[PDB]
């Protein structure tokens, strides 16, 4: 039941990891898609190519053998890259989301408001608050772990996963709700169910997705590291810790398919 | 943030009148909002710029005089010619009915003399004048705007909208339809573009 | 020459707290391998069931159990 688990995880990463390059590589060619919405997108593709290559085949291995064969400044970089890039995807989806919310409110006045002066700082201030959020206990708030080669300890000490939760996805979940929140509301022309249910399902995969990927892991960690009377089993924080990778995966999915020349450069691959 | 207009109008029909609410290129702007329109002649000796600003434009604003009956026909092939064009068939048209203060003295003298089926028409629902009107004015406007939405109604695509306006030849509150009117054409373009609608 | 909570994966390993020194690694067995160290590999081998070493031929000793990816600990 090794090479099993082996071969889906490989089916999961090549599947996310081409899915990533080619969402990447349908922009570096085409001039027209040269916007900011477009930066937007290539900066979550960039962040989920950036976890997809690199720290997906290192836990799917962790997760076959079952111990970290590697060494511990190894650990010590994943763990580390690992946060930084679900918690840059995380954010980019909710600088998305902004952008969105003042694409569809400010039809005129958009190029504005949201220029390369201030369009490529909100992308700055999310990878620096990322960069905070994952650099964090590597200084700070680490508990002394046992000094294995062999094991690889997540970073699970109280007081500093509680900030990580708390300003790395319920703020932006916050942000992200209520901006699609007034998505959804000026998109019902504001004979019309074809106007309102057209919206509320290109919106209720776009949160949807997010929402099932996201608050398993974002739930289960902050609520079994404060309450140790709940104590999840290992099938299921495997579960809910799979689930945040299996989003940046899905991400290839769908938002290249909620646009229109995204779609047909995705398309012009075959 | 520019926005290419495209005025074509007709000739001594309150276009050059309308123009001055601040082939020529005019500017103006409107809650810091910077409009830049193109006027062309009228559709009848500069067919120049069909090529030029065939797609760089966000709207068409189309103006005609409403009172003179006998050069309404000529307006209405007009108005077929550019809604079932080629190279600006993509493009939402505004319809300005100007001299409609003209039209409630010329009514009161026949519209069914030049048109005949104005009688099988009546004053529809959902419609609103303006305070002390006429049933018969009203009527005959908006037989006119029935007319242009019929030759409007005649594509069955909905890739491009089309916005009627009642202005008389001295208001005020002419650039702020415009600017309406280019916020909901670029609303529309972003919720086709986000995959909303 | 001497001798010397429960979980299933959990991985269970004997340090050395030396005098002055760090906490080095000297032994450990777990569910998925079993690892040593150059200072104990000839002369002390391990036994899981309890865990305790059992050494041949640098004074205090601690008994450790902890987990592979949460960061859980049993000293
Ligand atoms: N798989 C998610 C990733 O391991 C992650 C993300 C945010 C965190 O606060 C964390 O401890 C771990």
């Amino acid at each position: 039941k090794a090479i099993l688990l082996g071969v889906i995880l490989g089916g999961l990463i090549l599947f996310g990891v081409l899915g990533n390059i080619l969402v990447i590589l349908s922009v570096a060619c085409h001039r027209h898609l040269h916007s900011v919405t477009h930066y937007y997108i290539v900066n979550l593709a960039v962040a989920d190519l950036l976890l997809t290559s690199t720290v997906l085949p290192f836990s799917a291995i962790f997760e076959v053998l079952g111990y970290w064969a590697f060494g511990r400044v190894f650990c010590n970089i994943w763990a580390a890259v690992d946060v930084l890039c679900c918690t840059a995807s995380i954010m980019g989806l909710c600088i998305i989301s902004i952008d969105r919310y003042i694409g569809v409110s400010y039809p005129l006045r958009y190029p504005t408001i949201v220029t390369q002066r201030r369009g490529l700082m909100a992308l700055l201030c999310v990878w620096a608050l990322s960069l905070v959020i994952s650099i964090g206990p590597l200084f700070g708030w680490r508990q002394p772990a046992p000094e294995d080669e062999t094991i690889c300890q997540i970073n699970e000490e109280p007081g500093y996963v509680l900030f990580s939760a708390l300003g790395s996805f319920y703020l932006p979940l916050a942000i992200i709700l209520v901006m699609y929140c007034r998505v959804y509301v000026v998109a019902k022309r504001e004979l019309k169910f074809s106007r309102e249910k057209k919206a509320a399902k290109t919106l209720g995969i776009v949160v949807g997705c997010f929402v099932l990927c996201w608050l398993p892991f974002f739930l289960v960690m902050p609520i079994g590291s404060f309450f140790p009377d709940f104590k999840p089993s290992e099938t299921v924080f495997k579960i809910v810790f799979w689930l945040g990778y299996l989003n940046s995966c899905i991400n290839p999915i769908i938002y290249p398919c909620s646009s229109q020349e995204f779609k047909k450069a995705f398309q012009n691959v075959l | 943030a520019t926005h290419r207009l495209l005025l074509l109008g007709a000739d001594n029909s309150g276009k050059s009148t309308i123009v001055k609410q601040m082939i020529f290129e005019t500017k103006f702007q409107v809650d810091k909002v910077n409009f830049h329109m193109f006027d062309v002649g009228g559709q009848r000796d500069e067919r120049r710029k069909w090529i030029q600003c065939f797609n760089d434009v966000t709207a068409i604003i189309f103006v005609v005089d409403s009172s003179d009956y006998n050069r309404l026909q000529e307006a209405l092939n007009d108005f077929k010619s550019i809604w079932n064009n080629r190279w600006l068939r993509t493009i939402s048209v505004i319809l300005f009915l100007n001299k409609q203060d003209l039209l409630a003295e010329k009514v009161l003298a026949k519209i069914e003399d030049y048109f005949p089926e104005f009688a099988r028409y009546t004053t529809p629902e959902d419609a609103t004048p303006e305070p002390g009107e006429d049933p018969r004015v009203t009527r005959a406007k908006y037989f006119i705007r029935d007319e242009f939405l019929r030759i409007s109604t005649a594509s069955g695509d909905g890739r491009h909208y089309c916005y009627p306006h009642f202005t008389c030849a001295v208001d005020t509150e002419n650039a702020r339809r415009i600017f309406n009117d280019c916020k909901d054409i670029i609303l529309q373009m972003n919720l086709r573009e986000y995959n909303l609608v | 020459s001497l001798r010397l909570n429960i979980s299933a994966h959990w991985k269970m390993g004997w340090y050395r707290q030396a005098p002055g020194k760090e906490r080095e690694f000297v032994a450990g067995i777990g569910y998925a391998n079993t690892n040593y160290a150059d200072s104990v590999k000839g002369r002390f081998t391990i036994s899981r069931d309890t865990v305790y070493l059992q050494m041949n031929s640098t004074a205090v000793y601690y008994c450790a159990a902890y987990s592979y990816y949460r960061d859980h600990s049993y000293w």
